[PDB]
């Protein structure tokens, strides 16, 4: 199946980047993501996974919550 | 529709006692909700407790309850409960069951919350 | 432990509509007939519309056919009552009623125990 | 690589990020940085058929906070 | 340890045609998106066009769209500019730029370490 | 376009010790061609030293450094490298990579070479 967008990518048609989580276990169900301001974490419930190695989409990902899960991941990188 | 949310559950219990939390959800698809409670000591600020996925059959517990607390949830009735054992002086608060604004999605911060009840009181104490 | 919270109501003009809303908490919604009950001035609360538990029949007083129609939502809990060319003698409280056992319904007040607080339809020229 | 941020829970796991359109032919794709200092650009994969998605390649140390703070303006 | 090379560049009349070289020394070359940036003078480098590592795929500031053409020959490790219907305002040094990771490409000049020397482009009536 | 060599990896270097010389050629379809290098000791005349096949899955050495010196490429970067191993005074010289005029052959002989760089220096001492 398919889940929602983390962003819109206005060069494409219908174009959208997808976040996915990539995990060596099979079982996952919630993705975490500490959020920028430290004020605690963001917990998004995943799709079913696929095998390829296990790949799982986020779910919880909406028009507003983007830009917080954006941000923690911008934390963790640096 | 305005979601509300009805607590109840608490109450004066000693040391080593259980109580039993209970939340009714009104009008949000709750089914498709990561739910939890929060849970404010006197002059403490409101902490997350424990979560439960949409679907019932995952959980996530705050550190300081893990192995005592469970969460549960009842999709038909849209209700939440929260079992609390080997209660500790130190579990005084008041509880909060929380929904969040989005679906799918859950937050351990409260100030990402707009939907709280008014809580139900928890006393632990030789009272 | 049973609450009942209707919405939706208000004050329009004959022939206008109208839609109520009640969010039902703390039972298993979907395994219940629901229904709706209106309580004019003085008068004693009469039966108005009924939905089976899989939302997929319905039942209405005479007065109220083809105008009125019931629905229910069983993610939200919520049952509906949209109201079509309304009529003064349409002024009312409505109330949501969810009967004791599963399955079943009847139209007498009654017979309920688990009644909203009501909200109140007014249909006149203001 | 295709490591957006890596997650450190457990099994190397790391977040990937893909982009999905309509078309197959694409070949990369471009993330405006949102200083305005330009933007980069990072190759993509053969796409995958369910619409088509590409995974994403080029993601590296120096540029994976540029690409964030690309989709953050957005 | 990665060395750039560059050369074609010359002096040449508007709506001349001229191309330019760079042959790259100590890098895995065809796992590289490579392109090119000029320096106008005084003015800063600013991205001319890119190409991907397996060559069939480019992109063009805008300036220079349909009239320039990047390619490149992964056997040579050498990546080209051809550079057709020349400008006055084209004039400026041509450098060849590597990044410093695979696959990925910055049209800005201060994400590049690896600048060749550059070669001149002069475009005028001379 | 001009096929260009740059050699690195020279050094001082005590007997018994080892080096790596590194040649990165810029210019020519380099995995069509066989590569090798010379060397070209004080007052002596400049001789083979090895070579690798285009492939690079064969190779071939002069006597005086068989068993000792190990010939390798890298295709992708375009470079050609020699481990040189148990090192000996009399293998002090300076190196060259070497580049032949055309595809899929190689010649002994220096005098049939034209793309030779600048070489780059081994001394084999007691300092």
């Amino acid at each position: 199946t398919d889940d929602n967008a983390l962003a819109y990518y206005n060069t494409t048609k219908g174009g959208r980047f997808v976040l996915a989580l990539l995990s060596d276990l099979q079982d996952l169900k919630w993705a975490r993501f500490p959020k920028s301001d430290g004020t605690g974490t963001i917990y998004t419930e995943l799709e079913p996974p696929c095998r390829f190695k296990y790949l799982y989409f986020i779910k919880g990902l909406n028009n507003l919550n983007r830009g917080m899960v954006l941000g923690s991941l911008a934390a963790t990188v640096r | 529709m305005q979601v509300q949310l009805q607590e109840s559950g608490g109450g004066l219990v000693q040391p080593g006692g259980s109580l039993r939390l209970s939340c009714a959800a009104s009008g949000l698809a709750f089914s498709m909700y990561t739910m939890g409670w929060f849970r404010q000591a006197p002059g403490k600020e409101r902490e997350f407790v424990a979560m439960i996925i949409s679907s019932g059959d995952s959980t996530d517990y705050a550190d300081s309850v893990k192995g005592r607390f469970t969460i549960s949830r009842d999709n038909g009735k849209n209700t939440v409960y929260l079992q609390m054992d080997s209660l500790k002086p130190e579990d005084t608060a008041v509880y909060y069951c929380a929904a969040p604004k989005f679906r799918y999605y859950f937050s351990t911060s409260p100030g990402d919350f707009d939907s709280w009840g008014q809580g139900t009181q928890v006393t632990v104490s030789s009272a």
